[PDB]
């Protein structure tokens, strides 16, 4: 992102930040495993990967 | 596909839980409507305003 006066580097920096936003937003699932009700179902979700 | 057919499975399991209780829960809830329709000295509804 810091390579100014170069449109390709700036746009590629923004694409990298967008994919990183995907990662940061998907971490919120594992944050909310502590509920009495969301918890067991988030646990049940990760038993589905073989299917 | 994945997130909808997870919901299908969770609905199927919840129906599988609550059905052998569900006759009991229905005829427990039956009390409340019988008590709200037998407590009042009820005439037909449109005419109730006259009373």
């Amino acid at each position: 992102r810091l390579h100014s006066s170069n449109k390709s580097s700036l746009y590629s920096g923004r694409v990298i930040f967008c994919l990183d936003y995907i990662i940061f937003t998907l971490r919120l699932i594992h944050i909310f495993t502590v509920s009495r009700n969301l918890g067991p179902k988030i646990i049940m979700l990760q038993r589905m990967l073989i299917d | 596909i994945l997130l909808v057919n997870l919901l299908v499975a969770m609905f199927g399991y919840t129906v599988g839980i609550v059905q052998e209780n569900n006759d009991q829960v229905w005829k427990f809830q039956r009390y409340f409507l019988v008590q709200e329709y037998c407590n009042r000295l009820n005439i037909p509804f449109p005419f109730v305003v006259f009373a």
